[PDB]
Formats: C-alpha cells, structure tokens, sequence
C-alpha cells in the first residue's frame, strides 16, 4: 500500500512518499538524499518516541488510513541527535 | 426558478467541458401507461456543469424531428447529428447546429453528404478523428448500397415490426467540412454486430466495448487505430467487469477511461463503476455513493474539471414502457480529483451556511483571476 | 527535485516538484531539478500547509478507482482557504 | 426499409370525414430550399387517414382534376367528397369539383360541374352545413360576385396592397341542390352577423353553428347559430368566460348537445392552443383539459370519430405570416372528449403488452390484427 | 473638440453635495466582442454640474482604488467617502477617501485601515449619513471574517458562477470617521430579511430601504430605521405602492418627500415609472413626467439643492445578456420642487436662443456663463 509522511522540525516540514515494508533506513536514506548532509546524525519522534531503524512502517503504526494523503500523521525530527538527542521543539503554524 | 427537466432517457447529450446540449429523447408517460410519449421537438436542456443549471431554448431552422437513439458530436461547439429513431421509424440524414451563436436564435440545417450513405439506423457509435467521423456498427433496417461489413438480422424484430432490423459492424467516414461520404478498407479481425455498445476517443485510437451481440450481452473490448484502420481485441488482465449493455465509455485522461452503470442479459439495470487503463491495460472498479441508483440509456459526460457528468437514464428496466420510470438527477462521478475551485465550493456550503465569522485582507497581485470568474458582476440581481 | 517556499510569517518549506507542477501560479513565478527560493508576505502557514497535502493527494488520488474521500475543511480555516484560492487560481 | 405512408408537412389543406376514413388534400407549404416563394403540393394527391386504424394511404386519381388549393371548402356526403372555393397559384376559384369515394375496387375519378343559377365569387375560407339534400355554403374570404347575390359583402383593404385581385369578408349564404346541381339563395332573416372569414361551422341537427372569425383589423369570437327550416339568424351570447377571440381555428359536432373548440389565433398574433368544449342547453363554455396543450396549431383540421375522438391533421406552430420560418407540421392529434368502447379498449389492452403477448398480437381477427399491427410501434431499443 | 460626453456605461457610482455631482467608475459591454467586459480605467473622474449642466475630466492621484462595477459612496462637506466595489479581481471592501474641497490642486485618493471590525468585501448596497457618522446598509458579498451583527444568507447560482459564491447580508456598520472606528449598533425590532440590489434615503435621524432582491425575488418592500433608537420598524404604505423591483434609486426631495425612478422587476423586465412617496399622509402618489418611455436599471439619482431629481446612467435595456447591454449615457431632469424665480428668469434667458441673442450677451459673468454653457446645438442653422 502507499503511507505518506510528515517530517517537522522548526519551521521546516518535509513531505515524503513510501510504502509499508519500508523500513526506517530507506527513509533515512531519502532525506539524506534531499537535504545533502549525514541522515545517520537524525532522530525520529512519534510524537516524541524513538522508533527502530530495522522496522518496517507496518510494524511502526503508520499505516495508509492513518496517514492518508488528505489527512496524515507525523513524526518530528532531530539532527545531532546521535547521544544526546535533539529535544522535540516543532514551532506550529500561526492561528487562522 | 429552478428549471427541473422531465425525466428521461434516449436524449443525446454533448459536453465541450463547460454545457452539455441536452436534446431529443422519450419517456415513459406518468399519466398514460400505453404510449411511450415523445419529448418535444424544439426543446433544449442545456446543462453548464461549471456553473451547474439548467437553461431550456428553443431552436429554429431546418429542425429535425423527435430523435430517441441518435448519434451527436460537439466539434469546435458545433453540432453534427446523425441517425435516430423518430416516432415513425429510424432516418440516415445529416443536421448540422451552431451553439457558438448566444446573440441570435439558434438555426438548423439538414445538408445532404456528397457519396453513398448508410442505412436508416439508431444506436452506433462514432470517434472523431480531427475534421473526420468515423461511424460504427449499430441496430436498425438493411443496407441499401454496397456497404462493408457484415449485417445480421435480429429474428425477433421480425415479431415486433412491420419491417425487420439487424445489427451491424459497418464504419463511415462523414467529413465535417466538405461533408463527404467516403468507407475505407479496414485489416484485423472485425468484432461482431451489436447494439448498444461503447466508443471511446483517445488519439486515432478508438475503442468500442460491451454490447449485445444475438440477445446475449457481453463484456469484449476492441479498439480500431484509424490511422492504420487496424482492428484489435484487447483482453485486459486483472479483473473485470460483466456482460453488459447501455454503458458509456467516457474518458477521464489519456490513460484513463470511465464506466458507469451498465445492462446485463437478464435484464438488470447495473449500478456499478469501473476504470480502466491503457498503459497498464486493467479494469479496477470504482467505490462511488450512486450505488442505490442504476442507470441504463443515460448520457455520462466529461467535464474540464475531470468530472464524469450522468444526466439521464432509468432506475429500473427500460424494456417495457409502462415498466419504465426514468430519472432526471445529475449524477458526479470524479475519479478525477475536484480542483481547489471546488474544494473551496465545499468549503463554502457545508461550513459556512451556519458561519458568520480576523479584520486583515489586503491585496498585491493584480490579474490572477481570468479563469475564475467569467460572468461576475452580473451575478445575484 | 525538491524546491524551498517561505510563508507570511517564515515557515520554510520544501516541495516534491512533480507533486508543484499542477498549480499555475506558483510554476509561473518559480521557474517561470531546480531548486528555487520564493516568499510569500501574506498568506499563513496552515493554510498553505492544506495547499502541498492537497498536492499530494491531488496525485495519489489522480487516475485510480480507489474512493476519493471528502477532505475535512475546519470553518475557521475556510475563510483564508477562500483567500488562498483568490490568490493561487488552482 | 421503404418509405412509409408519411404525407408532407404543410398548413391550409382539406380534411373531411365519414367518420371512419378521413380525405385530406390540398394544401401548401414552405419550400425548405428557397423560403422566398411557397412551395405548392402536386394537384392528383389524396391522402386517406384511417382513423380507426391510425394509417396513411396515397391515392392517385384521374379526371378533371382541380388545382393546387390551399384552403378550401368541402363535405363528404355519402361517402362522396364535394369540393367547392380555394385559393390557388393561378388565382381563386369558383368551380365546383365532384370525387366518388365510394368505389373501393375502382380508383376514384374526378369531375367539375358547371352548375346552373348564379355561382357564387372565387373565394376561400368559408364554411358549410349539409341539410337534408342541399348543400348550404357561407362566408368566404373572396371577390365579388358575377351578379346579384344576397348578403353583405366588405373588401379587405390588406388585399388590396397583395394581389390585382382583392379579396374581402362575406357572410352570404348559398344552396347547391345536388339533386338538381343547381344554384339558389334563401332569404336571410334575424339578426344577421359581421362579414367574417376564417370562421369556424359546425351542424348540429337543422341548425349551423358559426363561431369566431376576422372582420377588418379584429380576430372575432361571437358565435351565431342559422337555422335551416325557418332562415333566421341567432346571436347567443354565452355565459362562463369566453375563448379568447381568434381565427383560423376549427369546431366540429361530438355528440348532440356538445361541441369541441381547438386551437386559435390572438388578434396578437400568438398561436393558441386551449381546449374549450360548449354546452348548448347550459349556453355555457368549459375549459377542456389534455396532455397536447405544449404545441399550438395554425389550421388545425379537426373531423369527428364514430368512436368519438377529435382528430386533427397537420397545423403551423409558430407564425405563419412568418412564412419562411413557417414550422409546418404533419402530426396527427387524438383527443379523447368522448369515451371510447371495449372494442377499442380491447385493442388499447393488445397495445400495452406487446413482448410478453405477441403470440395474441399474431393470433387475431384479420381486421383487428391488421388494425393492432398498423400501429408502427416506435422501437428504440428493441434489439439492444 | 472638448465637449466629449462621459462614455455609455453601468455599474458607476455618482454621489451630490447638491450642486456638483461627481461620477466615478463603471464598465461597459465591449463592441468589439460583447461577452467579455471592458472596465472603465480607475483614474477617470468626472463632475457634472447638476445647476449650470456640463461634464469635467479629471485624473486622480494618491492610493488608487481599482475600476469598479459597482461601490458605495458619500459626498459629507464635500469630501468623498468611498466604500466597497467589485473590480476585475473580484470584490474589495478598502475605505477609500477623496477630499474634492482641493479645488486649487489635483485631488489625491487615500486607502484608510480603519479600526475595528471593517465588513467583507461585497457590492451593491445602501449607506445613510448621521451627524458625523457614515452608517452601512446591506449588501452581496462574501463572508465576514469577525463577529458581525446580522444575518447572512448565501446565493446558490453564486456558487454556480465562481468558486466565490457571494451572499446577501442586512448588516449593520457605523463608521465614525472622527476617529476612523468600525462599530455595530445594537438592532432592535423587526429586521429586514438579508437582501442587496435596494436603495436607501435618509430623512433626518431615519433611514429608510426600499426594494431589492433576496435570492431571486426582486422585492420591493419598504423598511424604516431610526437612527438614534437604532429601532427597526417596517412600513406598510396605502395608495397604491410601486411594483417589485431591483436595481432603482431614491433621492429625498424634501422633508416630507421622497422620490422614486425605473428599475429592474422581477420577470426581469426594466422600468421607467416614477412615483413620490409622502411620509405624512404615508402614501405612494404616481409622478408623471414625459421620460417615461426610456427606461434605465441601476441608473444613480441626484437630488438637487434646488430641488431636482438628476439621473445618470442605467442601461437602456437589458444586462443579463452580456452581448445585448446597450448602455446609456445621456441626464435625465426632472422637476419635484417648482421652478425658481433665479430659475425662471435662466429659463426666460436660455429658452429665448436667436429672438434674444443680445439678453444672451447682456448678462453678468457667471449667468452668461451658464447661458453660453447651456449650448443646444444647431441643427437648423447653416443654410
């Protein structure tokens, strides 16, 4: 099936398509693939969790009714985590 | 006033992506169970799914009569009218409308085609392939000229009329332009004499499907590739839907083609949507809310906004007239995603009708609008 | 491949540009792959943030028979929806 | 398949009826390829409509045939068709005409009668009754009479601007004694009318009805009846609300007390097309309700059923002093003021199922068969 | 060369101080192709003397407000107050403001934020002049984006035309231009239901609506609004009212007496009947006037300080069709109050061409003025 990704961190979000036997690596590889730098310095946070980098997005929770295009979960992001791990600090959008 | 159309099926419908020119047609009349009453003769129901009304004229001219089953094209928003069976029968002449005109009324010609032309029939298909016609198969009398193509009779038409019909497999070049007949040499395999059947325009590709062939009614695809008039029967894999008739193979994009509803042998009215596509050449039904409303005879349209527009048909069987209870709903079938216009029109209608509500609206950009809004100013008064 | 936009109130983004070429607008100003770095003044974050997810849906919902379900529209967001369809013409 | 039995399309032809065979004849209609002159129908072409079977049937017939007539006065006596008045490409016409219609296994022949008396002027639409054995003739748009003829007699001045020969409004009255072939004039007594063509007559026992009509710039509807015993003419004024005035509009009789009026023409110039039926010992006028009220008609022929129906023949729906744009029709109207019998109702129950019965469709009496299959059932879908 | 009249148009705003009628914006039917329209450029004013009668361009300067098809405006102390339109881009709601006091330099327009809760932008509504309030009546448009008093119900064929689909509101708005502030009454009685396309009068501390058309039905019904109590009352008049309809106008052409021209009805057929409505005896008294064979919609009405009914604009005949908007643009005068005798003595002066040629040039300087203004021109002289 298709699941699609949100990735923010301040004042940035990052818009990603993949499928549910990808694994947590792949994804690592995509963005580091986008934004031209080291992806082995990032952390992942469901909202704030550290998820697995050997599991696949179907053992993650993020299936394709959960993340729907239209309507989809996210993760927050952190580089430099490596051991001392980026705290979570995602800057939301202003109020309507 | 909300001009609501009688309800009704056999009228032709065309679509330029913004009208769709509603004309002709019958019904079964509410009153009088014994005669299926005939639409009348000048009455046009022109249907904007832009703007989404209903606009009646009336037309003047050379007018044809009281068509139920003929075969119309939309070229340049010209109308080009072939075929049909009138109150008295079927007719092989050629009419020709203008719908560019909105100051003056609009005017019908008859223009008699240079070269041989066909039969009296109704219920054929056609693609148009630039300036030309191309014209195939259908259900009515005999050939009267040496015409290709292989003609088979219908035996119980041979109970139900005072002169028997058959259908055929018979194509026709009728220019727009110069307004010649001319039947060219087609290769491959020819598909079998139907009625009923779907033609669909992509490139000089067109593809016909579905029909009934003798009295049963299947499920085949073929496509003629008019540059090479080449016949081929297309078996795509995957699913695919069942034998059926009355079905409109509109396309949605140049990969894509739609179906809506359908006609089975046992004669049920189908209410299920497909898909289907070229390049990887599968049907895969679509999940749609009209599943509660089955239509057969029915005009499914394209809009500009890749919205498959349904006005007509009947909910039940159209067989016996005084079985038939037809429909004038408009039915929306976007496989096609809705554009922003009109995800912004559902933004509007539904939370926004209770709504009464920050004071900041400023503006930089000028002309960024000419698609928009057309006729604005006039509007509301 | 990938292209940068700034909202009203600084929000950087970045943008799959095969999911960027359906609106108008935005391919006449940027490059009108290639990645560009445009701003905007007026138009917020959120709603903006509804345009590249109604992108992206806009093409995983182009051409399959999957149900195209309605998108939720909160009423207090409609009114600058209306305001960021006045000023895109998508 | 072959043409069927479709007469053209057209306005101002000739209807009469037995009740059970309509003649039709006459006629014009707008010549589709140049609209600046009127096309004329070919003089040897009778069209039977067979009302109980609903069929057409061209007939070519010999003799001293008439010209092309668009609009002229006839009765079907016995079976017989007398022609009489009409307008034509050569003028207007006087001379009486003669059609046996009652030879079945002989093609019916024409005859022209100089009859004896003084004629009457060239002239067109007019009315008539039939009376005992003497055929009564009144009004006529039309010229002057050779000599001297009772009645009045007003020029229209409009037909003075369109031809050498100018037409005008009569309401003299005229009697061919057929058993003599000879022309007289009774004396006209009562309250006698306006001059008026296009004035619609009906005969209802020994009276003649005459309602509506055109004199000068005004489309009439006063209604007069002329008995034929005593010659006196009455003007009833009816009570209810009253058809708008117009012309070019037929009555005919469907039972003994009651009458049909259809169709019409406002004084500006709309096509009308309200029901109306009258009520003789009521005096009174009762709006007629039918599905058809969607299409009006320019020179509705109406003729009376045995089975009690109004069946009309062809009928302009737009203007027809719009002459090229003259949408002229050839679409036959059955209303039903009267109830029908079993026997049509039986037929009416053959018509409704016909794929579940077509072995009962198959399997009738040769009349009744021939009559179920005459109707050309409209297939559409048939087949598909 | 320069007696070049102002162009044939709809949808302009004209706004009098009494004496000197200022006409700003509008567009026309192109006669090149008549499907789309051509807007009449935004930089154009022009002044029609209502007295002496003549026509004066003048470009404008400042913060320029776009063409518009239609807007609402003031003339207070001959200062204009401009509110509203919608332009080419669709509907604006900007406060813009043009001081015509400054007769010795060219005028500037000035785009004013004012403070509080400005309405949406929208077109086609009423306005009333309090003491130094500026109070705002009705109107079609779009939602509001803050708490507004009143009521909005939406159009459903503007939703069919765009993907803007505008509404009729009976909002409320004061503006106190002291302080430049947007605020909202209190609405007390029977308020009218949401409609725009109407017109509105104002009588001393009253505010009187007529007319308009709430989804399709183009009523034509009279509301009453006290402008101290903020107290809603609607008025049932006797004699025999005027027929539903839109786009018409209303002058005051006294203290007791107001006056009604044409229109738009509801079977969408235009209007050219005049009728005067008198709040004493509260009754609709028919005005007759040999101009009732031309009928104008949405054409603006002027009242004179003299006390004449001055209209310009409407379209001849209809708009619905694009292609068949024929536009005028011809004065329409009509007499309610008397003539003067500073009246009759101009028309003892301008009535007498050739017979007193020498009265034409024994004259003082601002009569004479007027007299060789007021040119008829000459069709029979030359030969």
């Amino acid at each position: 099936m298709d699941v699609f990704l949100m990735i923010r961190r301040h004042k940035t979000t990052i818009f990603t398509d993949a499928k549910e036997s990808s694994t947590v690596f792949e994804l690592k590889r995509i963005v580091e693939g986008i934004l031209k730098r080291p992806p082995d310095e990032q952390r992942l946070y469901k909202d704030d969790q550290l998820l697995d980098d050997g599991k696949t997005l179907g053992e993650c929770g993020f299936t394709s009714q959960t993340a729907r295009p239209q309507a989809p979960a996210t993760v927050g992001l952190a580089f430099r985590a490596d051991d001392t791990f980026e705290a979570l600090c995602i800057e939301p959008f202003s109020s309507p | 006033e909300l001009a609501c159309p009688a309800e009704r099926s056999g009228h032709v419908a065309v679509s330029d992506g913004r009208h769709m020119f509603v004309w002709g047609g019958y019904k079964s009349n509410q009153v009088r169970g014994l005669y299926d009453f005939y639409l009348p003769r000048e009455e046009l129901w022109i249907y904007n799914m832009e703007t989404g009304r209903w606009k009646k004229i009336n037309t003047e001219g050379d007018v044809p009569p009281s068509m139920s089953g003929s075969c119309a094209v939309c070229v340049d928003r010209v109308l080009y009218l072939f075929g049909g069976h009138h109150s008295r029968g079927n007719t092989n002449k050629f009419y020709m409308l203008d719908s560019r005109s909105t100051d003056r009324v609009l005017q019908w010609e008859r223009i008699d085609c240079q070269g041989i032309p066909p039969s009296s029939k109704d219920k054929l298909g056609v693609w148009v392939y630039k300036n030309k016609l191309i014209f195939f198969g259908g259900y009515g009398y005999l050939p009267e000229d040496k015409v290709l193509g292989t003609f088979e009779f219908d035996e119980t038409s041979f109970w139900n009329s005072s002169h028997p019909r058959g259908w055929n497999d018979h194509v026709h070049i009728l220019d727009t332009e110069t307004f010649t007949w001319s039947q060219p040499i087609t290769t491959g395999k020819a598909p079998s004499p139907r009625a009923a059947h779907a033609c669909a325009t992509v490139g000089n590709r067109g593809f016909v499907f579905g029909g009934r062939y003798r009295d049963a009614r299947m499920n085949d695809l073929h496509y003629l590739n008019l540059d090479t008039w080449e016949w081929n029967e297309l078996i795509p894999q995957g699913i695919c839907p069942v034998g059926r008739s009355w079905h409109s193979l509109t396309p949605v994009s140049s990969d894509h083609l739609f179906l809506f509803g359908g006609f089975t042998t046992d004669k049920q009215p189908l209410s299920d949507a497909w898909t289907y596509c070229i390049s990887k050449n599968e049907w895969i039904q679509f999940n749609h809310p009209y599943t509660e409303k089955p239509r057969l005879w029915h005009t499914a349209c394209a809009s500009d906004e890749g919205e498959v527009i349904v006005f007509g048909g009947c909910a039940n069987n159209l067989l016996v007239h005084h079985r038939a209870a037809h429909s004038n709903e408009i039915l929306i079938f976007s496989v096609q995603p809705k554009s922003l216009v009109r995800l912004s029109l559902e933004a509007v209608i539904c939370f926004k009708e209770m709504l009464a509500n920050w004071n900041c609206l400023p503006k930089h950009l000028l002309h960024s609008v000419n698609q928009r809004f057309g006729s604005n100013n006039t509007s509301g008064s | 491949m990938y292209v940068k936009l700034i909202s009203s109130d600084g929000h950087e983004f970045i943008v799959k540009r095969e999911h960027a070429l359906t609106s108008g607008t935005i391919k006449a100003m940027l490059s009108g792959n290639e990645t560009n770095e445009v701003n905007f003044r007026e138009i917020p974050s959120h709603v903006l943030s509804k345009v590249c997810m109604y992108f992206t849906y806009k093409v995983r919902y182009t051409n399959s028979s999957t149900e195209i379900p309605e998108f939720p529209i909160a009423p207090e967001i409609a009114l600058e929806l209306l305001m960021a369809a006045n000023f895109l013409d998508c």
